RNA sequence: UUCAUCUAGACAGCCGGACGGUGGCCAUGGAAGUCGGAAUCCGCUAAGGAGUGUGUAACAACUCACCGGCCGAAUGAACUA
């Protein structure tokens, strides 16, 4: 079932597009803190190992 | 008639470990207890050190030798006693390293060395010795790669 | 409850928790109010939400803590599997943490109703519900290490076999590098791996087998270890408190044979260990390979040192082996009548 | 995205070759050229010991070619063009002045033991007995023989799908399989096999068709096999 | 809009390499890079991280980032409205 969990990753990855919109409401918000939040994180990695990689 | 070629680890002057060692000899049917005399009679030499046990078997006969590692030899260069202590952590000898042992742990390995002159194998042994982080000469490992490079510490070579 | 506690309802973080709350409440309360009405019906509203929201949370939170039993007192014959496992004390102080503030909510919710029951204005009434709200978020924000560890303690404890310590039972202990769980494969049916390792099984193992014409729960030990003779891991102080706190009849094992973990090196500090803790346990020992060992040409010198354990009236060894299909039974059924004689006399 | 410190080189590389392959053109007598493009670390490693008194310096074809000369007008050395399309593969250069025939020798009779996997070749038929598999194909008796993990079952039930003399996992077949025969081109699955146990059936040798003088500077090309 | 690559062959893909000191040191019955904490060098290169991951109990194998060959025009990354 390997195939099967790679299968299942890349949909993953790429339910963003259908996600993009959810419910009549009240979701969107929800969605957008998430989205958020993950690009804070990505953002302070990227630093951080900057910041190791120069010393 | 056939002989089988493995490498194992142990620690000198003492019994190998049999749960270990099955594999090794589990074919050979020979006994642990003599394996694990063997091993001491040959590690002997070195009290308390790690070192590779050799296992040369045709036919099923004992046949071990001590081959060091680099490491354990930047560990025993210095002489200083090997003790084992319950109530100590974290506890290694970082004594000052002179460069008449520089020169024979240059040359126990050159022999093997990929490095085809004894200015290459000091250097490797100097990158393994700043690996490793114990003191040498009185001195920062970091910058006698440097003063290798600059001339500041000549190597005679023979 | 009783040696069975897969009934915890369910375990989710503290901002979840905090989110799936506030949602359920914000949907199931009515969301329109106009200036156009009078000051009573805006505060029976407002009460109604800040109350509905205190009961929503004491309500998700008493399961929870009715759910973990008193494991300071429940089966103290046995007790120390989840401290054993990973630890008592912080598991202890998180169970605490989340009990006062179970115990602070409900009062600060009172608290705060009673200081809104004087309201007076729709700002001044949404600016102090809305400060009830965020006390309520943060005294569950500062919570998040006690689901953390509630969620792995749930998630041991799920998967813990059921052992009655106030019925009839067999231990089975002794030597790692040995094959330990091929009793169990031989007499009982369930999981294991028969590796040629020291640690052949991983945890506790019971059984539910019957002979005899009864059934019987054997309890397999997955190894010992004394090093240190004192400090150990799970693996072995498992093993040991279960040894102790157990009357059950208890079969001991020694590889006698030139293929083994430990050969013929520490045998005798294994006895010297379990003496003291095996006084009127009723010590069985047997000895697997024998048929490929040949207890026939057993040397003296260690048969003194066999003699010296005989020297206790509780020992009694054996040829065996579990290569076959009659020996082990004979060994089993010996054991079960040697069960069955200490429960007659005593 | 990328986690790691390593990151692209970029073209000082390209610049440091350039300077080092132009410097180093003006060091011995003897240039040296060979047709050997695929190669190994510890290949390479042992021709170096070997040849220490020389420069295990190579690069891209293209970039050879440039330093070679692309036109017979720009040359660093005399008639440098017959050596840019000498070789069409990966090659590189030594300084060596030791002699001829004892170096054309040693590349005519040395021999190491690798893998090759040509499409046209004459190995031994190699079988998987009995359904429970080995990884190098049962040459040692069941006794000293080990089992393998089935964890990565899916990956040869998946992209091999037939029994496999090496990097084999844990099944069940009812006939042995002959996955290699005398004479036969070899597929994707079986260039996939015979890899895993290092058992290395094939022989390297040096087949040399290249020459070229600096103090005659002239055209040279030899050809043996 | 800003900063880059590119006939001194880019991004995607197929295939190849990714080695030694060194199973580098404390926890060991386990820590080869991946249950942890410190950990940060060379040897020879064009390239190999005391290692981003898949996961074995460990090994091993795969995989990425970095190079190499195939195909030969414009392309990438971030941000703005
Ligand atoms: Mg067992």
């Amino acid at each position: 079932h390997e195939e099967r969990k790679r299968k299942r990753e890349a949909r993953e990855s790429h339910k963003i597009s259908e996600r993009a919109q959810k419910l009549t409401g009240w979701k969107g918000k929800q969605f957008a803190k998430k989205r958020y939040a993950e690009k804070v994180s990505m953002r302070k990695k990227i630093k951080a190992h900057e910041q190791s990689k120069v010393k | 008639n056939e002989v089988k070629y493995l490498y194992l680890r142990a620690v000198g002057g003492e019994v190998g470990a049999s749960a270990a060692l099955a594999p090794k000899i589990g074919p050979l049917g020979l006994s642990p207890k003599k394996v694990g005399e063997d091993i001491a009679k040959a590690t002997k030499e070195f009290k308390g050190i790690k070192v590779t046990v050799q296992l040369k078997i045709q036919n099923r006969q004992a046949a071990a030798s001590v081959v060091p590692s680099a490491s354990s030899l930047v560990i025993t260069a210095l002489k200083e006693p090997p003790r084992d202590r319950k109530k100590d952590k974290n506890v290694k000898h970082s004594g000052n390293i002179q460069l008449d042992e520089i020169i024979e742990i240059a040359r126990q390995m050159r022999d093997k060395s990929f490095g085809r002159t004894l200015a290459s194998v000091t250097k490797e042994i100097l990158g393994t010795a700043q690996s490793v982080g114990c003191r040498v000469d009185f001195k920062n490992p970091h910058d006698i790669i440097e003063g290798i490079n600059a001339g500041e510490i000549e190597i005679p070579e023979n | 409850m009783q040696l069975s506690w897969k009934d915890i309802p369910t375990v989710a973080p503290a901002n979840d928790l905090l989110d799936i709350v506030l949602n359920r409440t914000q949907r199931k309360t009515p969301t329109v109010i106009r200036p156009g009405f009078k000051i009573t019906r805006i505060r029976a509203f407002y009460m109604r939400k800040v109350k509905y929201t205190g009961e929503g949370f004491v309500e998700k939170f008493e399961d929870i803590l009715k759910g973990f039993p008193n494991i300071n007192d429940v089966h103290p014959f046995h007790r120390d599997l989840m401290d054993t496992l990973y630890e008592k004390n912080h598991y202890k102080i998180s169970l605490a943490a989340i009990s006062r503030a179970k115990s602070l909510v409900e009062q600060v919710a009172r608290d705060y109703v009673r200081l809104l029951k004087f309201g007076q204005s729709l700002f001044q009434c949404k600016q102090l519900k809305r400060a009830a709200l965020g006390r309520m978020a943060t005294i569950v924000k500062k919570l998040r290490d006690p689901l953390a560890y509630l969620e792995q303690v749930r998630q041991h404890i799920g998967r813990l076999p059921s052992i009655d310590p106030n019925t009839r039972t067999l231990l089975i202990c002794g030597y790692p590098n040995v094959g330990k769980s091929s009793f169990l494969r031989c007499i009982t049916k369930s999981d294991v791996d028969v590796q040629p390792y020291a640690f052949t099984t991983k945890s506790l193992y019971v059984g539910h087998f019957d002979y005899k014409y009864l059934r019987f729960q054997a309890i397999d030990t997955p190894g010992i270890l004394d090093r240190p003779t004192e400090e150990m891991n799970n693996i072995e102080m498992q093993s040991i408190y279960a040894i102790a706190h157990l009357r059950s009849c208890v079969l001991y094992f020694m590889d006698l044979s030139e293929q083994c973990g430990f050969t013929i090196e520490a045998q005798v500090k294994l006895f010297h260990s379990i003496k003291p803790l095996f006084a009127n346990k009723s010590v069985m020992v047997v000895i697997n390979k024998t048929d490929i060992i040949r207890p026939e040409d057993l040397d003296e010198e260690r048969a003194q040192l066999l003699e010296s354990v005989k020297e206790v009236p509780g020992v009694e060894i054996m040829t065996s082996s579990c290569q076959l299909e009659e020996n082990v039974m004979e060994v089993r059924n010996k054991a079960c009548e040697k069960l069955l004689a200490s429960r007659i006399e005593n | 995205v990328t986690l790691a410190q390593t990151d692209k080189k970029g073209r000082e590389n390209k610049e440091r070759i350039f300077d080092e392959v132009r410097e180093a053109l003006d060091t011995y007598r003897y240039v040296w050229v060979l047709h050997l493009d695929d190669v190994r670390t510890p290949v390479l490693q042992e021709i170096r010991t070997s040849w220490a008194g020389s420069k295990l310096i190579m690069g891209k074809r293209k970039v050879l070619q440039k330093a070679l000369g692309e036109k017979r007008e720009e040359e660093y050395k005399e008639n440098l063009y017959q050596l840019s399309k000498l070789c069409s593969g990966v090659t590189g250069l030594l300084f060596t002045d030791e002699d001829v025939n004892t170096v054309k020798e040693y590349f005519k009779s040395y021999v190491r033991s690798d893998y090759s996997r040509p499409n046209t070749k004459a190995p031994l038929t190699f079988t998987i007995p009995e359904g429970i598999v080995y990884s190098r194909g049962g040459q040692i008796p069941a006794e000293e023989d080990v089992p393998m993990i089935h964890s990565l079952e899916p990956t040869m039930r998946n992209k091999f799908e037939i029994p496999t003399k090496i990097k084999a996992g844990k099944i069940t077949i009812d006939s042995p399989y002959l996955v290699c025969t005398e004479g036969e081109k070899l597929d994707v699955r079986q260039a996939l096999i015979l890899k895993q146990f290092g058992i290395a059936a094939s022989e390297f040798k040096v087949k040399v068709s290249a020459y070229y003088d600096n103090d005659s500077s002239t055209v040279e090309s030899t050809n043996i096999n």
